[PDB]
């Protein structure tokens, strides 16, 4: 806790530009408000009349659905002068310099006797405004063409915070007098008096309206738009009061910007309608009450951070929709009442307002897990984020920020056509609740996906893609026919995040029935009708349910929004997310019965080789070594759920199929005390098991195959048990003689072969020793992250169809996979699969290498990686960074509890595969946000490679091996002889990796390890791909360790043996390699 | 151009041929050679032996020998190839760096010879077959491949024979 003042400073020194941004503006402004100053008076109309007065002029009028009439409104119109001031953003210096451009404030307020005691009737008070502001603007368009600034400015009419009942005009300027560099647009907003009316008239419950609804959205814009001056002067006053305030207001709302509230209006489809000035309203309340007992939460004595701390727990822990709210006064104490409005609200007696009903319950119930987050975020005192809590823009991509998204295509035709297209109310009472039709549809559609859903998402946002809040001067309103309607969007994102632990329950249950049945049991049957059944269980419990059929590519999330839109809301809509379908069937579908009607969180497969093991594990206590067994104990990544083709019985070429598997004895005084005696003693123990196995329990089939993974110990010989059930696993002996002796193995080795014998252990200690901690907390942690075994499943598919994977471990990814899991922050933790994915991606594209590490600490959320131990993982990150700056050899810092070494699992990945990880990661990136998530997008995004890569070996099996490999478009039993799965196996990884193992200093090879997850739908198609030093850019002459292979041509220089050294691959593999191609 | 045939210090280039491919429209590797001699065991009177192909066992080596002797009729007495590790399994032997006993130059080859006659008569042997494959690349005796690869490699996948381990535990143990 000392950075962070240090970070308020710096990051206002980054947004403060004060004068030669902001002086010229002032002039302008000058210039403006003097102009309107100058503009004068006019007096008592008709709008019988008016309408002809704006009959063919250039200037329009806008309004309100319905456009008024002269006959109920027999109305008149006056023309007085207003004194400006200036307000809010400006006018309190929190100026911002966005690329996009913030706005600033003006004031037009209003006298009293132009106007009656009866602006509660029908909207014509806003009509006088609309009509006071047309001929203000005609005026001021005559002014342009009289004063000259024709060619640069340009006046927009515009919704007033994306509020189609309050038109504005904008001022933006387009291509000494002329400007363009800082935030752009000027607007001219109105304001009316203060005291206006009785005192029992402006609780929004009330209605006057014509045919007792309440009309919140009216009595609420009306009473904005009334009081744009009294915030102000409260607000001046706790400027006054405080000195905290200016740097509370700037970094709570860049806060807010980096999170996307904007303070435009949530009813119409927006994330957003909270914002700077309402958080800051709420601040100065919060500061002078937010006790029942009157406690003033928020002390004025000191600086910013802790005022934002008080005001975000504040409304992070005290909850405002549901059930009650503090409320406050000012002209000042704030207390709590518990009565819920179904609305986030908090309320006045100077002004008499609700402030947030800008504002949807579906927004404040996302807003305050946000704030509940970022509490969480920064209350833990071991970390630093604040890249994480101020800089990082959350909501720039859309995918990122939810988990579900889909299409809503409302081709609806007309207004007139929405009598029986759309299938929901159209009446005098909807209409006049919600004002328009577009926030009236949208906040229908969250509340028949709230009731769809319920606990089976977390959160719901909806929004209207393609809403404009401007519109010409030539036409009274937007009127532009987009995507099938007369209607100010053309198709809607709806949006989830979802509670991951209720994705996929075929049964989401109403009540038990009664006999007199319950009100919200006819709700439900209502709701689902055809879909609806009366219900009993395996314990006899009666319900109202409706069922679902899961299927691996579409999940029932998908279905069930499909039902709720094609029943309730219209008939003729369009639903679908082809980007969802197209990974999970990205995803191999494994050969088991009945395995294209199985979900994706379904780990039955796992369970069922982990019940093989179990058998094989009880029939392995029970025998009798001369040295018993301590403990036998599965390590494999069947074991940790993370194998791609999720292992199906019989299946020879899965390179997944042999599962490690460790046992070890008693701690016996006798094992031989050299390595070579050691291994085949231990395989000797291995030998004994294999004859009682094949004496006893005949049916398991069993072999020996020589492990040549861990280097210059050409002894290590694992048996592989073939059990009956179906599967394999490669059994292994660890003792306590090992790691000692690998120890005096790196004391007495010579004194320039210590890197090479520490290169031999860290390759033991990820093999045998770590790799059981991992498992067990991968394991452990897989059932609190549901969706981490498939986004690691198609993030091996996506490393693998690059090709990385021979060199990148399968660890160091599942490590990479599983950061934005156990520390998902900003963002939330994925619940869906195209989430997770895209969070890996965007991490590592995002995070650089060599000034920050990555710790993670693998617990599931609400052991820890304590303070002391996080500045241990610090400053041997400072060590391995100050041995070596630009990451020569360690290129990967990732570590854990379980590793606090972080050398382990990123030894031997050569410079070019890690760059071109982190290089392919920032085009991923790049091209989401060049394009956005299609088809094509994701089609391209898994397409193998065509980059810079040098050559082309291109590989067919004699067989195909998808059959035997368990991925379908049937092998059951093992032969006579345990050799044949020689030949039903790819050599191609491994023979790679001889010819990478050979050529280590002159050129490093690649391939795809998996033949078929990627090669074709026959599996039968393999690349390799080499990539020459960059060492051997020339032609050196012929020293004795430079390790190549030479063509020398003249006496000097000698080159590439290329042709002879790609012949001789193909010599190696003649039958399996049948092309080449460079570059 | 091929007609460059003697190096900065004794080393001599012998090239032959390569196969056919069916994906490749004259592929040819060259052998770097010196040779040296101490009062040591092996490492006297021996050819260092430069960019050798994959896992060049004894017999085609002992063919390429043979083909010389029913050519030239040279004086060889070799039939034991000594310090190829091919791909890089015998760097350090940890064995007897963790052992009481066992104890007592990348890519590179050792072939001994027994004979000074037999050393200069295949060292100018070779030379002359330098010499000649240098102006005239066309018909050399080749490399007759009865595939060695396929047979004495491919164990990878293959089991360990179960009567053959078991004596070499009992033997080693004993």
């Amino acid at each position: 806790s000392n950075i962070f003042k240090l970070q308020i400073d710096e990051l206002l020194e980054q947004v403060k530009l004060k004068q030669k941004h902001v002086l010229k503006v002032e002039k302008f402004l000058h210039k403006l408000y003097d102009i309107l100053q100058e503009i004068p008076d006019w007096e008592e109309k008709s709008l019988a009349e008016v309408d002809s007065f704006f009959k063919n002029k250039i200037v329009s009028v806008p309004f309100v659905d319905p456009k008024p009439i002269p006959q109920n409104t027999n109305y008149k119109f006056n023309y007085k002068k207003p004194d400006i001031s200036l307000i809010g953003s400006f006018a309190l210096k929190a100026g911002i310099y966005q690329p996009n451009g913030s706005s600033i404030d003006t004031l037009l307020t209003m006298p009293k006797e132009l106007f009656e005691k009866k602006d509660f009737l029908n909207f014509r008070c806003l009509h006088k405004r609309s009509v006071y502001l047309a001929y203000l603007t005609h005026h001021l368009l005559i002014l342009l063409k009289k004063d000259k600034l024709d060619s640069f400015l340009q006046l927009e009419y515009s919704y007033f915070d994306n509020d189609p009942l309050l038109p504005i005009l904008r001022i933006s300027c387009s291509k000494d007098y002329n400007f363009y560099k800082t935030r752009f647009s000027i607007n001219l907003l109105i304001g009316f008096p203060y005291k206006v009316f009785e005192p029992k008239k402006l609780l929004p419950n009330r209605n006057c309206i014509r045919i007792l609804p309440a009309t919140p959205l009216y009595n609420f814009s009306v009473l904005s738009s009334s009081t744009h001056e009294n915030y102000l002067k409260y607000l001046y006053k706790t400027k006054k009061q405080t000195e905290s305030f200016v740097e509370a207001t700037v970094l709570g709302r860049l806060w807010l910007q980096q999170r996307g509230f904007s303070s435009n209006m949530s009813h119409s489809g927006s994330l957003g309608g909270f914002g700077t000035f309402e958080f800051t309203i709420l601040m100065a309340a919060l500061l002078n009450g937010g006790g029942i007992n009157s406690n003033k939460i928020l002390l004025h004595g000191f600086s910013s951070y802790q005022l934002f701390k008080g005001v975000i727990k504040y409304l992070a822990t005290m909850d405002l929709c549901h059930d009650g709210h503090l409320q406050f006064h000012s002209n000042p104490a704030s207390k709590y009442i518990d009565e819920g409005f179904q609305t986030p609200t908090l309320f006045d007696k100077s002004t008499k307002v609700n402030i947030l009903t800008k504002m949807t319950v579906s927004s404040y119930q996302i807003l305050k897990e946000y704030a509940g987050e970022t509490l969480r975020m920064l209350n833990n005192v071991v970390q630093d984020q604040f890249s994480n809590i101020f800089l990082t823009n959350i909501s720039r991509f859309d995918n990122l920020k939810y988990d579900l998204c889909y299409d809503v295509q409302l081709p609806l035709g007309k207004y007139n056509n929405l009598e029986t297209s759309l299938a929901a109310t159209f009446g005098s009472m909807e209409r006049v609740k919600f004002i328009t039709l577009e926030n009236f549809l949208a906040h229908k559609i969250t509340n028949v996906a709230r009731y769809a859903l319920g606990d089976r998402i977390k959160y719901i946002q909806i929004e209207m893609v393609g809403q404009k809040s401007d519109f010409p001067i030539t036409k009274r309103k937007v009127y532009s026919n987009t995507g099938g309607n007369h209607f100010n969007f053309d198709f809607v994102r709806v949006k989830l995040i979802v509670n991951p632990s209720e994705c996929d329950k075929l049964v989401t249950k109403g009540p038990a029935h009664s006999e007199t049945m319950s009100t919200e049991a006819a709700v439900f049957k209502n709701f689902w009708g055809i879909k609806s059944s009366l219900r009993r269980f395996k314990d006899g419990s009666i319900t109202h349910c409706c069922v679902w059929s899961t299927s691996s590519s579409e999940p029932i999330i998908s279905s069930i929004v499909n039902f709720a839109l094609q029943k309730h809301v219209s008939k003729k809509a369009q639903i679908s997310n082809e980007t969802i379908k197209k990974f999970h069937n990205f995803l191999p579908l494994p050969n088991l019965p009945s395995s294209a009607k199985t979900s994706v969180l379904n780990l039955s497969s796992f369970f069922n080789l982990k019940k093989s093991f179990d058998d094989l594990y009880k029939i392995i206590f029970q025998m009798k070594l001369p040295l018993s067994v301590k403990s036998i104990l599965p390590v494999g990544s069947a074991f940790r759920y993370t194998s791609l083709c999720q292992p199906v019985p019989f299946a020879y070429s899965d390179p997944d199929f042999f599962q490690d598997v460790i046992l070890e004895f008693e701690t016996s005084p006798k094992w031989p005390d050299e390595i070579t005696s050691l291994e085949k003693a231990k395989t000797a123990f291995l030998l004994k098991i294999q004859e009682e196995l094949s004496a006893n329990s005949s049916t398991y089939r069993s072999f020996f195959s020589r492990d040549e993974s861990i280097p210059y110990n050409l002894e290590i010989v694992t048996l592989n048990i073939l059990t009956p059930e179906g599967y394999g696993f490669k059994f292994r002996v660890l003792t306590e003689r090992d790691e000692i002796l690998y120890l005096r193995a790196i004391a007495n080795a010579r004194n320039e072969l210590k890197p090479e014998l520490e290169a031999t252990f860290l390759k033991f200690t990820a093999k045998y020793l770590a790799s059981v901690r991992h498992t067990r907390t991968l394991e452990n942690i897989s059932h609190s992250y549901q969706f981490y075994s498939p986004v690691v499943r198609l993030f091996k598919r996506w490393l693998d169809t690059h090709l990385l994977l021979g060199h990148i471990t399968d660890e160091l990814a599942e490590l990479i996979a599983i950061k934005p899991f156990v520390d998902p922050a900003p963002y939330f933790i994925p619940g869906s699969l195209e989430n997770g994915f895209l969070k890996v991606l965007k991490f590592i594209s995002q995070w650089n290498w060599k000034d920050d590490p990555l710790i993670l600490d693998l617990v599931k959320p609400e052991e820890r990686l304590t303070l002391a131990q996080y500045k241990g993982i610090q400053m041997n990150f400072t060590n391995l960074r100050n041995s070596d700056p630009n990451g020569t050899h360690l290129q990967f810092f990732v570590a854990s509890k379980n590793d606090p070494s972080g050398i382990l699992y990123s030894s031997g990945i050569p410079l070019p595969i890690a760059t071109r990880l982190t290089a392919l990661a920032k085009v991923a990136v790049n091209l989401l946000q060049t394009h956005g998530l299609n088809q094509q997008t994701i089609n391209l995004l898994f397409t193998p490679g065509l980059k810079d890569y040098d050559f082309v070996v291109d590989l067919r099996t004699p067989i195909g091996l998808k059959s035997s490999c368990g991925i379908l478009s049937a092998p059951s039993n093992f032969p006579e002889n345990l050799n044949d799965l020689s030949e039903k196996m790819d050599p191609t990884y491994q023979l790679v990796k001889y010819l990478n193992l050979k050529y280590k200093n002159s050129l490093i090879l690649s391939s795809r390890k998996y033949i078929g997850v990627n090669g074709g739908e026959k599996g039968d198609k393999n690349v390799i791909t080499g990539l020459i030093k960059p060492l051997f850019k020339g032609a050196h002459k012929f020293r004795v360790n430079l390790d190549c292979n030479v063509k020398p041509v003249d006496d000097e220089n000698v080159i590439l043996n290329k042709e002879a050294i790609f012949h001789e691959i193909a010599a190696f593999g003649n039958d399996m390699v049948i092309n080449f191609e460079t570059d | 151009i091929e007609d460059i045939s003697a190096m900065k210090n004794g080393f001599i280039v012998v090239p032959f041929k390569l196969p056919d491919h069916k994906a490749l429209p004259a592929s040819l590797h060259f052998m770097f050679a010196k040779r040296h001699q101490s009062s040591n065991s092996n490492e006297s009177d021996c050819l260092f032996l430069v960019n050798l192909p994959l896992l060049s066992n004894i017999e085609h080596m002992k063919k390429f020998v043979g083909q010389l002797c029913g050519k030239y009729d040279t004086v060889s007495h070799v039939e034991e190839l000594l310090y190829n590790d091919e791909f890089g399994l015998h760097e350090v032997d940890l064995s007897a760096l963790t052992s009481d006993l066992m104890s007592s130059p990348r890519n590179t080859a050792l072939l001994k010879f027994v004979d000074a006659a037999s050393i200069n008569n295949c060292w100018n042997a070779l030379k002359k077959y330098s010499n000649l494959h240098a102006k005239h690349p066309n018909e050399l005796f080749e490399w007759t491949y009865t595939t060695p690869s396929f047979t004495t490699f491919v164990n990878f996948y293959k089991p360990l024979d179960i009567d053959y381990l078991k004596e070499d535990i009992h033997t080693h143990m004993a």
